[PDB]
Order: C-alpha cells, then sequence, then structure tokens
C-alpha cells in the first residue's frame, strides 16, 4: 500500500468502436475498484492503525488531513467514500492514532480544531438548564470523550 | 404572663406544649408568632432561645413550613440564620446523583427531594443583602469543598449555583 500511494501520485479517444466503449464502469466488489490518492491514504493509515504502529498511523493521518484540508489550490483529493468515515470520523481516528503514539498534547489541538469549524452545527446547550429529545451527532460526544482521555 | 411571672422558665412551658397538641400546626403558629411585632421584642427572643435549643423540632421546622415564610423568619432573626444553613446543606451532602434520569435523587425517601431543596435556596437567595452574602458564600465553600467541578453530575453544590443563574 505504501508503494500504491506513491504510485497513483501520477495521474486517446479513436473514431472507431473499442472494447472499453463496452466496458461496464466498475463496480465495489470487482478487485478493479480502486479509488484516489486519497481514499487508499485512508486505507493505509487504517490499517496501519487496526495493526498497533500507531507512532507511523499518525504521521499517515496527519498526511491524510494535510491533503483534504491543504486542498485550495491543486487537484481536489477527496475525502472517503460514503461506505467508510465521513469526516469527523476521520479526524477522530486521527486523535486515536496520535493518543497511542504519546503525543497527547496534538490530540487536543485535533479535537480543539474540530470542534472549532463545527460550532455551528453543535448544540447552545440551553438544555443543560431544562434538566432524549435533543440532537446532538455521535462525532461531537466522542470528542468530549477523547479530549478526556487526552 | 410567665416571663412577668417568673416561676418556671418558658422552655418548660414550650417543651409541654409541644407534646401536648398537634404539632405540625404549633409549628405553622411558631412561625407567625416569630413575626408579630411587640404588644407592650422579648416574645420572639425567647422562642429563638428554646427552637436553638432543642434541634429535633427545628429538624421538623425547616422541613414543614414553606420557602418564602423562612426567608423573612430569618433575615428577621440573624440568630436563626446559621444554623438553618447547616440544616440545608446537610440535606444537599446526603444527595447523590444518578446518570439515568436528570435529576439528583437521594436514596431514602424522607430525604428532602431536588425540587424543594431548590425552593428553599432559591427563596434564600431572593432576599435582603445582609442574608445573600451569608447563603452565597455558605454554598461557594461547600462547593470548593467537594472539589472545584464546573460541569454538572458530580456536585449538588454546583448544581444549585448554576440552577441560580
Amino acid at each position: 500500500l505504501e508503494l500504491l500511494v506513491e504510485a497513483l501520485n501520477v495521474p486517446a479517444p479513436q473514431f472507431l468502436i473499442e472494447v472499453e466503449l463496452l466496458l461496464p464502469p466498475p463496480d465495489l466488489a470487482s478487485p478493479l475498484h480502486c479509488g484516489t490518492q486519497s481514499q487508499t491514504k485512508h486505507i493505509l493509515a487504517s490499517r496501519c492503525l487496526q495493526t498497533g504502529r500507531a507512532g507511523d498511523a499518525a504521521e499517515h493521518y496527519l498526511d491524510l488531513l494535510a491533503l483534504l484540508l491543504d486542498s485550495s489550490e491543486p487537484r481536489f483529493s477527496p475525502p472517503p467514500s460514503p461506505p467508510g468515515p465521513c469526516m469527523p470520523e476521520v479526524f477522530l481516528e486521527a486523535a486515536v492514532a496520535l493518543i497511542q503514539a504519546g503525543r497527547a498534547q496534538d490530540a487536543l489541538t485535533l479535537c480543539e480544531e474540530l470542534l472549532s469549524r463545527t460550532s455551528s452545527l453543535l448544540p447552545k446547550m440551553s438544555r443543560l438548564w431544562e434538566d432524549e429529545l435533543p440532537y446532538c451527532p455521535l462525532w461531537v460526544s466522542a470528542t468530549h470523550l477523547l479530549q478526556g482521555q487526552a | 404572663e410567665v416571663g412577668k411571672a417568673e416561676a418556671e422558665r418558658p422552655a418548660r412551658f414550650l417543651s409541654s406544649l409541644w407534646e401536648r397538641l398537634p404539632q405540625n400546626n404549633f409549628l405553622k403558629v411558631i412561625a407567625v408568632a416569630l413575626l408579630q411585632p411587640p404588644l407592650s421584642g422579648e416574645g420572639s427572643q425567647v422562642l429563638v432561645h428554646w427552637l436553638l435549643g432543642n434541634s429535633e423540632v427545628f429538624a421538623a421546622f425547616c422541613r414543614a413550613l414553606p420557602a418564602g415564610l423562612l426567608t423573612l423568619v430569618t433575615s428577621r432573626h440573624p440568630a436563626l440564620s446559621p444554623v438553618y444553613l447547616g440544616l440545608l446543606t446537610d440535606w444537599g451532602q446526603r444527595l447523590h446523583y444518578d446518570l439515568q434520569k436528570g435529576i439528583w435523587v437521594g436514596t431514602e425517601s424522607q430525604d428532602v427531594p431536588w425540587e424543594e431543596l431548590h425552593n428553599r435556596f432559591q427563596s434564600l437567595c431572593q432576599a435582603p443583602p445582609p442574608l445573600k452574602d451569608k447563603v452565597l458564600t455558605a454554598l461557594e465553600t461547600c462547593k470548593a469543598q467537594d472539589g472545584d467541578f464546573e460541569v454538572p453530575g458530580l456536585s449538588i453544590w454546583t448544581d444549585l449555583l448554576l440552577a441560580l443563574r
């Protein structure tokens, strides 16, 4: 996978009927489904965290978030596909990895940046006074949980 | 009449009264007698002493009456302020929080519920300033005593100070 990432870094239609025109676009079950650089750097980092090489997993996840959030100028690098994780779960896995690496002072600047950018989404905690009904997505609770363990 | 007589002490009279007749009625009465202006304040002055002598009644006193009445009582008689706060403080310290229902509760049934204790403190805080600073300081010192948390579920005293603003 390490090799594959460096591989995917690199990116004629004849007036005739060829095979490509007839071949179907591939599915997810296919072995020929290969996402983009970013969906695979996320595969690598996921498998790195699954294995217990968390120091390395931390570097990969900071390279992933660097791709996704330092994306203004170049060709776009997409977040993981929908069957994978949503974008707050990518920040959380990033924090978990840096925690196991012994870099807890960085997993706080991660979680704080996640709650900074989505403040406006978060509930105003006036229900805090009034105390099942109101709404909060799990990734917000989970961030306080990790910000604790940090 | 007993004071001018001076034969037996008022404490004896009050004790005898307390056994004979219905207690909750008597207590309601006492509250109001504690506030009537003099008609000659020796009347009230005797009862404060009798009450501070006998804790059990004052246990049922501050337990039975409503809030605003005890608030007016205490502002009238500063001698009643600190003990009453001790009574309330003691009822706070014998609650426990359960996480599933977002409410402080007591283990035993006769332990004052959250609502009543909130009521009394709200009445005490909505009072003249001679008592407001006293109760507020008595609460902060009991908060800091039990860990200076700033989030609910840990300290009854945090939840009170929050449910005031």
